[PDB]
């Protein structure tokens, strides 16, 4: 395993849940198509529009868990439009994912988009 | 510090007695066993025949019925392809199961590409085939029936004697893949009515790169050779016989024949300990395969709501295996777990534990404690576990 | 033959706790104990002599394998800490 | 910018598909209900997007890269007109191209299993 | 304490709950141990208190008192 | 007391450095190289990649072009049968020589039984093929040309570079059986235009039961796998890769690369010593092959009017080999000796001497002394010698 | 490499030749069909029709040389009629010849018969 | 470094003369002699250090192989008489 | 005796005809030998006359007379 994936797996960042019934909380629950990987990503957006909290729960491999932790710690501090500019290519390049583990970065990007879309739908 | 080894199904450590037997032929007796004119060849040939007798004595066969190969993969290829090609003029149908090893399955697929007809028998939820289904699947042009003795992934045991009785009654050659069974459970080719058997050296604490295939001589079973050459091994397997490797294989067979009863009792006790300790501390843990016809040395457990490779990564101090698709080089799901009727999510949650000759109670307890702690953590991280606690019942997930 | 058997058993244990590898060391020690207690009640002197000769052969094998493993040694297991 | 390509499945059905310039063979076949696995999803890791290319258009495709070749080494029933479907991009010179699905892939499905579309 | 460690060793090697191992109890009669068990007890005493007991003294070591006297002497 | 081993052609003794490299993986590192989730598998795989790089560095190839097998027999089977079966739809003709190893010949004979056409090229009296003959034998539907680099019976070398040039000009795949040439003579796959090469472990002082085959990747050469399974070794050979054996093969390749020049000079000196001392004392002794294109480590001599196996039995304290039909389990004469044009009574009189890395001048002198004595005795016993003395 | 073959090869009996011009000497020179083994066998008979001396010269394998020397010592001391009863099976049984080595005993029997026939033809 | 090279050469020769096998003993002695003679006029200290390190590794390999061959020893060759 | 064994060994180890080995002949100046050859001569002397020459004494051994004196004394 890569040392960065090992670090994000052994010390996962922002693991938890948020009140999904809140007006200012978007929930994205996605699943990988070719494997059983499942990611649940949630965000908290303040009155400014800047993400102040992110948290994930992931059923999947260590690469998927690392991708979810990294995706949470990346959209933390950004805005909606900036969070929309986060690509699975960026996640995979940062984590040095081999070609068989790119589904993890794809699922992380899908979960970010799903959470953002849910927040936009309720707002 | 090195991790504990609990992956004996993949391979086993070399037995010190086997290495002690091998070393003289790696140092001083380096002659070619097929050299007929000098003492190096004579002594190499004598050692090879001694090893052949040891293997035959282990499996209850005649020494002349043993052919040395490079492994159980080559043994399975030789058996299946040679029988099918030799009896091609009249027999064009083959029978095997859906839970067979990749070598057997790929040989059957390549034969299908060659114009043969292959029936993949389904298995029950216990992992055991149905004898009525096998009898109904036998055709007048059936050539070979291939059923493995012990499954390498779930460890279930097939009714080899009854299958052999049926095949003998129907005049069909019976082949069994006993790579996971030789030296671990009793085997008798004559009592079980077995025509062909596959043996792997490194599954019985012998050296890697060596194997054997049993071919019945009365009534004679014929195969068409796959490796062409000088006609060594009675013409079924050409090439130079690796004398140190075959000596090690024979020594491993003798050691297994001497230690089988003690090893089985010790492994049964250890497996019972591990299974009860895991089940009494972790809820929602199921065992894949029926315990009543299970070899205790191969334990497959599904840890619900925890992914297999994530659990393997958490257990970095224990060498294990998993059936998850994320552990495969081509994202291949576990076809054995699919065949036995496991759900996809539970199949992604399977862990294989291996208990062998050198496993200790200390290692078993350490593995159990680590498993309990890390499964609890990963379930606390699990959205599926949270969903089941809430009651959503996993109905709706965006799979994109 | 009691003294000879007890000396052979002591030598076998002493040599077996010299294995560099955890698996080989533990297996050899436990196997020697189990076998010696298994053959505690044998009465036939020919059978006793056969067992003693087998034990001598196994002790020679153990000596050779222990020294070879010491020559090619690796790190320790995690549980050995 | 319309490209017409024919898909031939395992049973021999001739499926006509109206593609577009710049389209991907795997995505197009999965959109039109063609049972092409494509497990890795164009990640050059599974080689289950294996397809047979008609001889009249095989020479018209960009020559395969070293990674595509390495990955084709793992595909069963390999032929001289073998390509990875995830690496083929539709172009106007591929009019009437026919892609034949092999009988088996790298992943074992001897029970007749059909993976859900990816 | 040396004799405390000797008694701990004997209790661990004999499974006697660390209560009946006194300064006059024998390994064979008072406690449950045969010749093979005694060989192991002597080797474990050698393991803990680093020494190489000769056979002459090893045959003499039959009681907890004998083992304690030998260890305190050497 | 044991006899002297001069039979390096049949098999070589294990090199002590090869055994020293192997032992750690026979003792501590016993994991499966194809295990993908634990340290045992990772370290075994790292060792196997190291060995692959070692073999590739020896033969001047890329590591990804090396496939580990169980020996040169399996390597030859894979090359010939896989190439022929992969290019069946258009190429149905194979070319090989009349003095090839039995594995190559039997693969060609089994392919003939499969509906292929095989041409067996004859050799001159020197044991070397004719390039004009090969050029004329190449057809538009020719799949593969197989010529061994060094003959295992007479030790003659073939013009491998010229054959590779011809094959690339004619757009035909070139396979060479180098099981007697690796680590003994310089080999370069890119400079000899070689598409497939066979390598044997126990012929280069490595362990038995292991081998390798080189398959050119640029331009890509495809083969059809003969061993089905889980698709290891890039899908070209299934089954578990034996880690101790492949580490041993790689170590042997490294040692051969480091020692080839020393070994060649020493073997050459020992070879002329042996040949000159035999030919200066025994009349009517001829060499089988051509000295100008000869590897000195394989010496095949014919002792007129003396039978080969009788000479071998007289040489009880030297381990040698013969081409006589009485040394064969099926009374088979030496087809190589027949092909090179040797008369039958001289083909029944052939002895193959072998000089290797561990051969000594003392052993060479002892063998020469014993050979002279026993050939003199058997010639005194020979009725053919008597008749030749009588001018008949 | 059976002990009797080794003995008879390392200490061959009656190696040499007899005069071919003598009336009481028969020479049999015959060869093997499938191999290059060649035996020459000569016998000496007296007024009473008793074979008193025999010699051999063999170009062939060790088993062929042993068979020829056994044939010579077996033929010495008998008559023509008794020497006509020496079959290859007896030689093979005495030398413990493996199935691949029966040509040696066959060729030795052929040499014996040729020598007797040559002698009686000279008579 | 002369003294170090002379001590290492002496140790290599002494250890190689203890091989139990004729071929290994003779080859090791001849190779050590020939290699030290071939590398006699080297001037680069880096190259000399590399040769010394390689010789140390070779001496370790020789020690292990000599003692293993002593553990597994066979009959002497006919010419050793 | 001994000193003829010494001369004989020096002769077969420096390949010198077995006439230039004199009681005052030096190993490096008179005879033809370098440091590596001297290491071999000392080892051959040790092998013939069973002993273990220390490093200081081996360094002192530079002449046929020195080897003679050492072998006589030891
Ligand atoms: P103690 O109270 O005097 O009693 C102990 C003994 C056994 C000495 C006593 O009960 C006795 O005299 N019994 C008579 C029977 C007897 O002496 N049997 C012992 C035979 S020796 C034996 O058991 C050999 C077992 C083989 C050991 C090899 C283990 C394998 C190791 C290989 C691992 C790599
Ligand atoms: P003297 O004045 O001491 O002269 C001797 C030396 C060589 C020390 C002197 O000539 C000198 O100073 N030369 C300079 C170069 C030098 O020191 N070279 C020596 C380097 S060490 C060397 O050559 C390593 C060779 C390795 C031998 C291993 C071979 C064994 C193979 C294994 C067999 C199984
Ligand atoms: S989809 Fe896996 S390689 Fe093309
Ligand atoms: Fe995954
Ligand atoms: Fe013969």
């Amino acid at each position: 395993y890569h040392k960065k994936v090992v670090d994000h797996y052994e010390n996962p960042r922002n693991v938890g849940s948020l009140d999904k019934t809140s007006k200012n909380v978007g929930t994205g629950l996605v699943g990988a198509p070719a494997c059983g990987d499942v990611m649940k990503l949630q965000i908290q957006v303040d009155e400014k529009g800047k993400i102040v909290d992110a948290r994930f729960k992931t059923f999947g491999c260590g690469s998927a868990i690392a991708s979810s932790s990294l995706a949470t710690e990346w959209v933390k501090g950004k805005t909606v439009e900036e969070a929309l500019t986060i690509k699975n290519t960026d996640i995979a390049k940062e984590l040095c994912l081999p070609p068989v583990k790119l589904h993890c970065s794809m699922l992380a990007e899908d979960a970010i988009k799903a959470a953002l879309a849910d927040y936009k739908l309720k707002q | 510090l090195r991790p504990l080894y609990m992956d004996v199904q993949a391979t086993t450590p070399l037995d010190p007695r086997v290495l002690d037997a091998m070393l003289p032929y790696l140092i001083n007796y380096y002659g070619n066993p097929h050299s007929r004119t000098h003492a190096y060849g004579w002594e190499s040939e004598a050692a090879m025949e001694r090893a052949r007798q040891q293997v035959a004595s282990l499996i209850g066969a005649d020494p002349r019925e043993i052919i040395f190969t490079s492994g159980a993969t080559e043994s399975n290829n030789i058996a299946i392809k040679g029988v099918a090609r030799f009896y091609r003029s009249r027999k064009k149908h083959l029978i095997t199961t859906q839970t067979e090893h990749k070598c057997v399955l790929d040989s059957c697929r390549s034969l299908e590409a060659e114009g043969f007809q292959v029936t993949y028998l389904p298995v029950q939820k216990s992992g055991i085939i149905d004898l009525k289904e096998l009898e109904a699947a036998i055709q007048p042009d059936t050539s070979l029936v291939s059923v493995m003795t012990v499954n390498n992934e779930i460890g279930v045991k097939q009714p080899i004697a009854e299958i052999g009785r049926i095949c003998s009654s129907r005049k069909v050659y019976f082949h069994t893949d006993a790579a996971q069974a030789v030296g671990k459970i009793p085997l008798d080719v004559n009592d079980m009515k077995i025509d062909l058997m596959s043996i792997s050296g490194h599954k019985i604490y012998g050296p890697k790169g060596v194997g054997a295939i049993y071919i019945r001589r009365r009534p004679r079973v014929r195969v068409e050779a796959l490796q062409s050459g000088g006609g060594q091994e009675r013409g079924m397997r050409s090439g130079t016989v690796p004398t140190p490797l075959v000596v090690g294989l024979g020594a491993a067979c003798e050691v297994a024949q001497q230690e089988m009863e003690y090893d089985h009792k010790r492994i049964s006790k250890l497996s019972e300990r591990l299974i009860q300790n895991i089940m009494k501390s972790l809820p929602d843990v199921v065992m894949n395969g029926d315990p009543k016809h299970h070899y205790p040395g191969c334990i497959n457990l599904s840890f619900a709501y925890v992914e297999g490779e994530s659990l393997l990564m958490a257990l970095k101090d224990v060498a294990l295996s998993s059936g998850s698709a994320c552990t495969s080089a081509s994202l291949e799901p576990s076809y054995v777990l699919r065949a036995i009727g496991t759900d996809e999510d539970l199949a992604h949650s399977s862990i294989r534990f291996g208990i062998g000759r050198f496993t200790t109670e200390e290692e078993v307890d350490y593995t159990v404690e680590k498993c309990i702690q890390h499964v609890k953590r990963l379930r606390e991280m699990s959205p599926l576990w949270e969903m089941v606690q809430d009651g959503i019942d996993l109905k709706s997930i965006k799979w994109t | 033959s009691r003294a000879q058997v007890l000396a052979l058993y002591r030598a076998m244990l002493r040599e077996s706790k010299r294995f560099s590898a955890y698996n080989y060391r533990t297996y050899a020690v436990r196997r020697i104990r189990d076998a010696f207690r298994e053959n505690k009640n044998v009465k036939d002197p020919v059978e006793i002599q056969t067992l003693v000769n087998k034990a001598k052969r196994d002790l020679g094998v153990i000596r050779r394998q222990v020294h070879i493993g010491q020559l090619y040694s690796t790190d320790k297991l995690i549980i050995e800490n | 910018d319309v490209v017409n390509v024919v898909f031939v499945d395992r049973s021999g059905q001739r499926i006509p598909v109206s593609g577009r310039v710049g389209d991907n063979v795997l995505h197009l076949a999965q959109r039109h209900g063609v049972d092409l696995e494509g497990a890795c999803e164009a990640s050059l890791a599974c080689s289950t997007c294996h397809v047979y290319v008609s001889e009249d258009h095989l020479d018209l495709l960009p020559p395969p890269e070293e990674r595509e070749d390495d990955m084709l080494d793992m595909a069963p029933l390999l032929q001289e007109n073998s390509r990875l479907g995830c690496q083929i991009v539709l172009t106007p010179e591929l009019e009437g191209a026919e892609f034949t699905l092999p009988k088996i892939t790298r992943n074992f499905y001897v029970d007749g299993h059909v993976p859900k579309p990816h | 304490t040396i004799e405390e460690r000797v008694k701990k060793i004997i209790g661990e090697q004999l499974g006697v709950k660390q209560e009946e191992v006194t300064n006059n109890a024998s390994f064979v009669e008072d406690l449950g141990a045969d010749s093979l068990d005694t060989v192991e007890l002597v080797m474990a005493l050698e393991e803990e208190f680093d020494t190489e007991i000769p056979d002459e003294e090893a045959e003499k070591i039959t009681t907890v008192q004998a083992a304690i006297d030998y260890i305190n002497g050497h």
